[PDB]
């Protein structure tokens, strides 16, 4: 039986959930036109 | 050998993993795509948009160089756009 | 008792002191040559026309240099990618003015390097050991030819590859950067990553062998007397050590098999090194570092200027000051 | 700012007429200087006669006037020296002389008032740097 | 069996990432350096504070990307959100370069936190603490680039903007004002982080081709086992081939690795010292004996008077972009140029 | 010029020779386990 | 017991799979040769320079005569697409092949045939694999001439009115010529076989070179290797490969240096002006522009008394001046009307420079060969605006960074084949450790 919610858990997603969210920001971006 | 917590392997190749993760990723990734196409990365942050870098018929840099009425100088700027 | 198999078998003893081998019979010579001219060069030498203009540049010591600006000059541009030894001056005077000397020293230093590495090889089977420590003296050997006979080769002049000088070193990479932006260039950012990294695992290896030492000593002796030349047990404990650093990241970002820790530590740096000698050798050939010059502009068209904008305006400075007696027209072109 | 119709307002020819031209154009015209003219004249600039440069200015000064949409348009049909003096259309690129500078050949008219409005568009949006060289980069 | 004992118990409990009490310092304060970096290359510019795009969001690359320094005008201000230039304004904040303050700040913080957790770590595992030692290097490089060098400065604004090719701005400027190269601190640094790499490649490669045969497979990584007593290449072997082909060789195993120790740790702070010098102007920028030599005899030339022209070069052409709140004017004229170019 | 021409000629040549001569007189077999 | 990031020397005695490796390898550099050609001839526009578009491949064909015309002009564009299109088809036939011997086929080939089995020690197969090898070498050598002499001809920069495709009715056969290239220094002015600068010494040469294969090839199927070469090498599968790793490094540092010099076989009209080539084209170009102003360009001495426009080599020869001092071993066919005995010639500069010359020399000085990772044209300094990096700055990088590794592969393998002939390539025995049995050094 493992945990599910750990430290590692709030590492991994404290990484994980801003970047993914950033990569959608970034990816927007190649379509803005001058 | 370990300390207790799952696996990475044993996570990701399961499918409760997956269910979860099939919604969770796109949905962040269009969030922040929302964020962009929507404009409010641009009013959060202040950066200018393409169009208002300058007006119309300058060139000077808007150029902060006051330590305490900054903030009044970068509002005087961006009103000269206005 | 045969003449010739008794000097094979010295060539190729393992009881001479400094081996000498087949690759040592062509670097002894090679190399003597190019260290006693260079210093003979960098005490005396007289002011060398490096450019071509008959203006000539002084870098030996009694001719006003110190250690910093001191450097054997490189050939005059006159001569460009001619071969220039000795007996194709009408004298040693005018040898002396063109730049002879920096052909003779690095031509011998070329290949006594090169020898210098397969002599690395040649030991290593002698002594029955593996056979690749020559591959990572390769690296530095590549950056030396690189900036010695590469770069000449492609831009057409011995001119432009680099002094035999600390301040002429400096002086090579400053107008390096204004012809080809090589901050921009990937492969010398690989070069620094190579660099900083080998340095910074160095000094991590270094460290954490250093901290798991195995007790062998009292407090007023150095812990380097805990180990003996050619003991057999290792002398400290990796297991606490990889228990050390497992945890300072977490554990399987740390090495537990001496074996690939070891290998790492070979390939990071030289595999880095390869790439900006790389870099130097395919700058050579004017494939040059990224350009984001203007790359930005408004909606209207104006320019906006990045930091990479702000790096241009320093190496139009760099461009338009060096060499500044030999541009007749308007492109360096090389 | 942005690309409004005043900026893109450059005269016609030298009776003062104007015509306005096309974000669209100016793009366009954009394009078709760097395929056929800026491997010589990036920036507004000359490199193999940096002398005679693109400004407005200068090509105001220039025998046939060739600040204007028709003195360009004949110039890129018939080039001259600055003086007017002789035709050069065997060293410079232009329809006349399309034979011996084949990116010339798929030229239209159409695509030669875009060229020429983005030549005379462009220092009024970089000012100093049209024309002016690495000072100004 | 208290409150703080219990803390410590769970602080210190064996997991994936270790927290400890120095966790408590150094994770937010690393998160947060790195969040504001992230965020500011991707969303925000430096227009007001040095008239430069720096983000995504406004069409750079991660090459051009940069969290940029503050305008001189702020001196040395903290830039507190709350504080009186941004008035607890965020994006007010960001505009005149708070972020910058903020992630050397939490940066700062951070790299202790870090240096306390290789403490923490090598008190609990029972080992001796040289790791941390050597991890002082990095931190007086930071310190004294990052802060002590723009505190002796007029601004933050000259220091260092995180950002790749803001750093090579940094290179450069250093080269054209400072003539840092001719500095004998930073030649130590750089004896000492490229000794580093030597002493790197050419111990990798000595142990891995010194190996015993401890298996029988063509892939000798397998032949390995960390809880063996035996040496796993031959002292003996490296040290015979390194004293023929190089006339000297290490002998003894504990002062080659404290050597790999010492040697790039010293060269960073010898750099560090140097900057500190710079931070004061005092550079080493000039030889007296041919400056006067050459002022008095137009023929004296070394590669030594070559770069101050380059030097002097760099100065004129960038000063006005890279300091624009200066509002240098140069005509023309004015500028340093050779023949033709 | 030319009697250092010549000498430098032949003293080349002399070492050239050494090394292509001597890596024909049987090296590999110059090792410590298997000689052949 | 090699690992997975070794498997392939998991083949070295399995030589029906190894057979099949070599083919299916095979079939993708014929591939790749076809593909690229069919997608540079998609890109391809001929009102534009083949060097101002990307094209690395369609030069090679247009150098061989096909698909051009006077003065390189492109007439024809079917020749590009069948050459495409047959290295495609034929990619698949040794993709087949091979993935039928990597897969299918008997992995060792030895039972199955002696014919085709070899073993890596058997010195006598291995030669006579070398020798079938050397006469197809001397076969394609000869299918040079062939098109040269006897299908159309080569593309000749050097023709009168231009260039040209030219038949080659003499082929240089003298050895004093052919083989005094092999001799020539590797120095400025003398260039090795790099400064080979006709199409007659080009054909001559491939005459001398199939021939040579030919008789090599044959020799090394009749013969067995002599003693002394016995006892000189090392006769194993991976020290084969680590000789050939070596010839491949050597030769891709030549290929290196042809494409950075050499204007012949690598004719400028298709892939740009050289280094050397564009540097002297800016100064003719400014000696033709001053001089219609009224300068006297043999007189005027510029600021370092050197003259400003002309200037005299280390050997006399009147060369241009400025930093292009440095390559005046420079020779193209825009330049030589201009040259006397005495190197340039200044009654032909004041009375005989063409406009042809004159468009060339600023064609090529706005072309030299710089430009940036990103394909902005002109030097480190210059703004975004021009796409070009010249396919002469693409072709010699590229082959210097593979000749570079392939010389560490050399290295690498040269010296394993070494130590696992001598039996220590795994490791020092602990029982037999050398250095135990010698005596110390001191
Ligand atoms: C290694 C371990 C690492 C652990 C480190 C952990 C991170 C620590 C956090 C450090 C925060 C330090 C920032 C201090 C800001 C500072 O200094 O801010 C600077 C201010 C002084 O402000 C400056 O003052 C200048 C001089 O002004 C004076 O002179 C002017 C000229 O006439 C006018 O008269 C003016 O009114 C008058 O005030 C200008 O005004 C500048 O614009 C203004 O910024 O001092 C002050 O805040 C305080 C000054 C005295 C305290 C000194 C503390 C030491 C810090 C400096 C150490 C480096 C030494 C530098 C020399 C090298
Ligand atoms: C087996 C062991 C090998 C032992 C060999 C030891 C002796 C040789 C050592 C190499 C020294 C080479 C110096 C190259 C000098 C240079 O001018 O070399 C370039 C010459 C080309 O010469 C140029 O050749 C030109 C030929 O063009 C002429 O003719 C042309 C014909 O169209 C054109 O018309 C052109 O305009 C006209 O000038 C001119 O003559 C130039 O003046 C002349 O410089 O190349 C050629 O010889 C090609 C030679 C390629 C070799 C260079 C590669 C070296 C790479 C080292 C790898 C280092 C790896 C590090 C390891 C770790
Ligand atoms: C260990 C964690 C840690 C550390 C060391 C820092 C350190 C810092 N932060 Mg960061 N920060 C952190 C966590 C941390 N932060 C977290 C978790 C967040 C997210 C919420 C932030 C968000 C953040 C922002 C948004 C900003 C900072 C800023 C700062 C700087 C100024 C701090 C300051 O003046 O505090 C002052 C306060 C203290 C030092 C606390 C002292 C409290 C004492 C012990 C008790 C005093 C009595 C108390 C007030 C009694 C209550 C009275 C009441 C009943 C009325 C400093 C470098 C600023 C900065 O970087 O400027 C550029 C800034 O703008 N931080
Ligand atoms: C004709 C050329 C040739 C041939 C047939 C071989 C054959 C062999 N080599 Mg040698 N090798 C060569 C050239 C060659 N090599 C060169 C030029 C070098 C120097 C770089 C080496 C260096 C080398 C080493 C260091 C080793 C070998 C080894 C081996 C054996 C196993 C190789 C293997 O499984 O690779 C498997 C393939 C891989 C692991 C993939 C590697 C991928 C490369 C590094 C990256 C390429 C990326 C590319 C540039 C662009 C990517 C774009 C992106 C979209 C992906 C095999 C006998 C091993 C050995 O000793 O065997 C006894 C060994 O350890 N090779
Ligand atoms: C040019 C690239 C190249 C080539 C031609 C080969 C070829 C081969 N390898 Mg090597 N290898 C390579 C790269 C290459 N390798 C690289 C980069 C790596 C590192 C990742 C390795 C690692 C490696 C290992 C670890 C091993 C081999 C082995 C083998 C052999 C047997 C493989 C097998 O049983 O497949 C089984 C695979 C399949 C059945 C899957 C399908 C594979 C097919 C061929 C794909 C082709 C698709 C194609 C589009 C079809 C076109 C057909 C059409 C023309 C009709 C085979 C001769 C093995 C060996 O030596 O055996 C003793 C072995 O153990 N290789
Ligand atoms: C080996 C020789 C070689 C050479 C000299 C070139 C050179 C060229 N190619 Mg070609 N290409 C090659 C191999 C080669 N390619 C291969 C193997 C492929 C298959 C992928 C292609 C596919 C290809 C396409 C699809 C295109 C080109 C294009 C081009 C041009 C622009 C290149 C560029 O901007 O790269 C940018 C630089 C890089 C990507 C850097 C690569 C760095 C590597 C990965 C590191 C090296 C590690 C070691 C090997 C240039 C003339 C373009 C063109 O203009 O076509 C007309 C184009 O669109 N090439
Ligand atoms: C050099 C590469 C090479 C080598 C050494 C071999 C060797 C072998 N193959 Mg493989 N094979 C190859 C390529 C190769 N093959 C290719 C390219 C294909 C696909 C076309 C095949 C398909 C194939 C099959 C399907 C089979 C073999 C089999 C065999 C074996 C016996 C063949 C026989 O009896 O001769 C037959 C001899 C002839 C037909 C004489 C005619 C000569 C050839 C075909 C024409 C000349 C070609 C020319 C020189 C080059 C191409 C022209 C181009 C440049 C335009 C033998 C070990 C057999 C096997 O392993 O079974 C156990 C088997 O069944 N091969
Ligand atoms: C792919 C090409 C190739 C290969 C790999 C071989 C391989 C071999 N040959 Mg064959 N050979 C070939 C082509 C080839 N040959 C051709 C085309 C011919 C016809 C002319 C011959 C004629 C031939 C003869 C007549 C003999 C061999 C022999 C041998 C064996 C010894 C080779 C040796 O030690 O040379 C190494 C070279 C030397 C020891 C001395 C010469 C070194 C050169 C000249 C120095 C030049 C270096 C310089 C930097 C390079 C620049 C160019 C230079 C001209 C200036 C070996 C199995 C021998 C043997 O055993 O046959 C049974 C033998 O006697 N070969
Ligand atoms: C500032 C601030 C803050 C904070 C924030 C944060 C903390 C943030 C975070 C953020 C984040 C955290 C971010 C992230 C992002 C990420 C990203 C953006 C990533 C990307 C990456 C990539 C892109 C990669 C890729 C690749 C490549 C390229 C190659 C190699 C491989 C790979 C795949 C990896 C607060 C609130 C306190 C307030 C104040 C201000
Ligand atoms: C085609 C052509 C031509 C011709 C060419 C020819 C005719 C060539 C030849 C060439 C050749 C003829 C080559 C050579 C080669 C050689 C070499 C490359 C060698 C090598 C060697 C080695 C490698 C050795 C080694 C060793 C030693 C030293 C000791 C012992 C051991 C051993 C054996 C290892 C010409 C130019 C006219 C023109 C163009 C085209
Ligand atoms: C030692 C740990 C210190 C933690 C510092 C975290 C600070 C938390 C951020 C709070 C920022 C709110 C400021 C915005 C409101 C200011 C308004 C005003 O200036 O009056
Ligand atoms: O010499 Mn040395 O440096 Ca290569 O570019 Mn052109 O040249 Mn000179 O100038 Mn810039
Ligand atoms: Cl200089
Ligand atoms: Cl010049
Ligand atoms: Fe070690």
């Amino acid at each position: 039986s493992y945990p599910i919610f750990t430290v590692r858990w709030v590492a991994v997603h404290t990484l994980a959930v801003p970047t993914i969210f950033f990569l959608g920001a970034i990816a927007a971006m190649q379509f803005i036109q001058r | 050998g370990t300390t207790g917590e799952r696996p990475f392997s044993d996570i990701i190749t399961s499918v409760r993993y997956w269910v979860i993760h099939s919604i969770t990723i796109p949905a962040l990734f269009i969030a922040g795509w929302l964020f962009v196409s929507t404009g409010l990365a641009y009013d959060v942050f202040g950066t200018p948009r393409p169009d208002s870098y300058y007006a119309q018929e300058q060139r000077s840099i808007p150029l902060v160089t006051d330590r305490f009425e900054a903030k009044q100088q970068v509002e005087t700027f961006l009103e000269q756009l206005k | 008792a045969n003449l010739w198999e008794r000097f094979c078998n010295w060539v190729t003893s393992t009881d001479n002191r400094l081996y000498v081998g087949w690759f040592g019979v062509i670097m002894i010579p090679t190399l003597l040559a190019a260290t006693i001219c260079f210093v003979i060069a960098f005490i005396a030498a007289p002011p060398v026309d490096i450019d071509g203009i008959r203006e000539p540049v002084s870098g030996s010591l009694l001719y006003g240099n110190n250690i910093i600006t001191g450097a054997v000059v490189p050939s005059s541009n006159a001569i460009g990618l001619h071969f220039y030894p000795i007996w194709e001056a009408a004298s040693l005077d005018e040898w002396l003015y063109n730049g002879g000397p920096y052909q003779l020293i690095i031509f011998h230093f070329l290949l006594g390097a090169s020898c210098y590495m397969g002599r690395q090889w040649e030991l290593s089977y002698r002594l029955g050991m593996r056979p690749w420590i020559c591959v990572a003296y390769s690296a530095p050997l590549a950056s030396a030819f690189a900036v010695f006979l590469i770069y000449p080769i492609g831009q057409g002049s011995f001119s432009d590859g680099m002094p035999l000088g600390i301040s002429g070193t400096f002086n090579f990479m400053i107008v390096f950067q204004a012809e080809h932006n090589i901050l921009m260039h990937p492969f010398h950012q690989l070069g620094v990553a190579g660099v900083f990294g080998g340095a910074l695992f160095c000094a991590m290896h270094g460290s954490l062998v250093t901290s798991s030492l195995i007790r062998e000593t009292t407090e007023t002796e150095s812990a380097n007397y805990g180990y003996k030349f050619g003991q057999e047990e290792e002398t400290y404990n990796i297991v606490a050590a990889h228990g050390y650093f497992g945890r300072l990241i977490f554990q399987y970002a740390s090495f537990n098999n001496s074996r690939s820790l070891h290998f790492f530590l070979a390939a990071w740096p030289v595999v880095g090194v390869w790439f900006t000698a790389l870099g130097i050798s395919t700058m050579a050939f004017n494939l040059n570092g990224f350009n984001f010059n203007h790359s930005v502009i408004d909606a209207k068209g104006n320019v906006i200027n990045t930091w990479a904008d702000i790096i241009n305006r320093a190496n139009l400075g760099m461009e338009v000051m060096h060499e500044r007696n030999a541009h007749n027209f308007p492109l360096d072109l090389a | 700012a942005e690309l409004t119709p005043e900026v893109l307002t450059v005269p016609l020819n030298s009776e003062g007429k104007t015509i306005t031209l096309t974000e669209k154009q100016y793009l366009e015209g954009k394009r078709l200087f760097q395929y056929a003219c800026a491997s010589c004249h990036v920036g507004g600039i000359t490199k193999t006669n940096p002398s005679l440069d693109l400004r407005t200015e200068t090509l105001a000064l220039a025998t046939p006037p060739r600040d204007n949409i028709e003195g360009l348009v004949d110039y890129m049909k018939n080039p001259t020296t600055y003086d007017g003096e002789q035709e050069i259309a065997e060293v410079h690129p232009s329809l006349r002389s399309a034979d011996i500078f084949p990116k010339m050949r798929n030229l239209t008219e159409k695509d030669l008032v875009a060229i020429a409005g983005h030549i005379l568009v462009e220092p009024k949006i970089l000012g100093d740097k049209w024309g002016g060289g690495k000072v100004y980069y | 069996r208290g409150w703080f004992d219990i803390l410590d118990d769970w602080l210190k409990r064996d997991r994936f990432v270790f927290v400890g009490w120095s966790g408590i310092l150094l994770f937010p304060c690393a998160y947060l350096a790195l969040g504001g970096w992230l965020t500011g290359t991707t969303f925000v510019t430096s227009w007001y504070t040095h008239g430069l795009a720096s983000s995504y969001l406004e069409g750079c690359n991660f090459l051009t990307v940069a969290v940029s320094t503050p305008a001189n005008s702020m001196g040395h201000s903290l830039l507190l959100l709350w504080g009186p230039e941004a008035q607890g304004d965020f994006t007010r904040w960001c505009q005149l370069g708070g972020l910058w303050t903020f992630i050397a700040l939490h940066g700062a913080f951070g790299l202790i936190g870090f240096m306390l957790r290789q403490f923490e770590i090598a008190r609990l595992v029972g080992v001796r603490p040289y790791n941390a030692i050597a991890f002082s290097a990095p931190i007086a490089v930071f310190v004294s680039v990052f802060l002590i060098y723009p505190l002796g400065q007029s601004s933050w604004f000259f220091a260092p903007s995180f950002g790749v090719a803001a750093i090579f701005r940094f290179l450069l400027f250093f080269q054209g004002f400072h003539n840092w190269t001719l500095n004998p601190f930073h030649m130590m640094g750089v004896a000492g982080v490229l000794g580093g790499a030597l002493l790197c490649a050419i111990h990798g490669a000595t142990v891995e081709n010194t190996l015993f045969q401890d298996g029988e497979g063509a892939s000798t990584f397998r032949a390995f086992n960390p809880t063996q007593a035996e040496e796993t290449y031959s002292m003996v072997t490296a040290n015979r081939f390194w004293s023929q082909i190089f006339g000297i060789a290490f002998s003894n195993k504990r002062w080659l690795h404290f050597f790999m120790l010492f040697v790039p740790v010293t060269g960073l702070w010898m750099s560090a010292i140097g900057v500190v010098g710079l931070a004061l102007n005092l550079r080493s920028y000039d030889f007296i004996s041919q400056e006067i030599r050459a002022a008095e005899d137009p023929e004296f030339e070394t590669f030594y008077t070559k770069n101050l022209l380059l030097n002097e070069g760099i100065r004129a052409w960038m000063a006005p972009q890279d300091q624009p709140h200066e509002n240098f004017v140069f005509p023309e004229e004015v500028l340093p140029r050779g023949n033709a170019l | 010029m030319e009697t250092l021409k010549i000498t430098v000629y032949i003293v080349v040549t002399f070492f050239v020779l050494l090394f292509v001569f001597g890596f024909l007189s049987g090296d590999p077999a110059r090792n410590p386990k298997r000689k052949d | 017991g090699f690992a997975w990031w070794a498997g392939n020397a998991r083949l070295i005695n399995l030589s029906g799979k190894l057979l099949g490796a070599h083919v299916a390898h095979a079939g993708l550099i014929v591939f790749w040769a076809g593909a690229m050609t069919l997608f540079e001839l998609a890109h391809f526009i001929p009102e534009k320079p083949m060097y101002e578009q990307g094209l690395i491949l369609i030069p090679h064909i247009a150098t061989l005569g096909w698909g051009v015309g006077p003065g390189g002009e492109v007439v024809d564009t079917f020749p590009f697409f069948v050459v495409g299109v047959v290295h495609l088809i034929s990619s698949a036939v040794l993709g087949f092949g091979g993935v039928y011997h990597a897969i299918r086929g008997p992995e060792t080939l030895e039972e199955y045939s002696s014919f085709f089995g070899y073993d890596w020690k058997d010195k006598n197969k291995m030669t006579t694999i070398l020798g079938f090898h050397l006469i197809v070498l001397g076969i394609g050598a000869l299918l040079l001439v062939a098109k040269a002499m006897f299908f159309g001809g080569l593309y000749d920069t050097w023709a009168p009115g231009g260039g040209d495709v030219r038949v080659i009715t003499n082929p240089t056969l003298d050895p004093r010529v052919i083989f005094g290239y092999l001799l020539k220094s590797p120095f400025g002015g003398e260039g090795w076989i790099v400064s080979v600068n006709n199409l007659e010494d080009v054909v001559g040469g491939h005459i001398w070179i199939g021939l040579i294969c030919i008789a090599g090839g044959i020799w090394h199927i009749l013969t067995t290797p002599f003693g002394w070469a016995r006892r000189a090498f090392i006769w194993s599968g991976e020290a084969y490969l680590s000789y050939s790793l070596g010839a491949l490094s050597m030769m891709g540092f030549i290929a290196t240096c042809f494409v950075w010099f050499n204007n012949t076989v690598y004719p400028s009209e298709f892939y740009g002006p050289t280094g050397p080539e564009a540097s002297q084209a800016q100064a003719m170009t400014f000696l033709i522009r001053d001089q219609k102003l009224g300068a006297n360009v043999g007189s005027a001495q510029g600021p370092t008394g050197l003259g400003k426009y002309l200037m005299r080599s280390p050997t006399g020869e009147i060369i241009f001046g400025g930093e292009t001092m440095r390559f005046w071993d420079f020779r193209g066919p825009w330049l030589e009307p201009l040259r006397g005995p005495n190197g340039l010639d200044l009654n032909k500069i004041k009375n005989d420079i063409q406009p042809w010359q004159e468009r060339r020399a600023a064609e090529y000085m706005t072309h030299a060969p710089l430009g940036s990772l990103n394909s902005v044209g002109g030097v480190a300094t210059e703004i975004n605006s021009v796409n070009f990096v010249s396919p002469r700055s693409w072709l010699a990088t590229s082959h210097f960074v593979l000749a570079f590794f392939f010389l560490v592969g050399h290295l690498w393998h040269a010296g394993r084949a070494r130590a696992a002939a001598a039996g220590f390539e795994k490791g020092i025995d602990r029982e037999s450790e050398p250095v135990l049995s010698m005596p110390s050094l001191d």
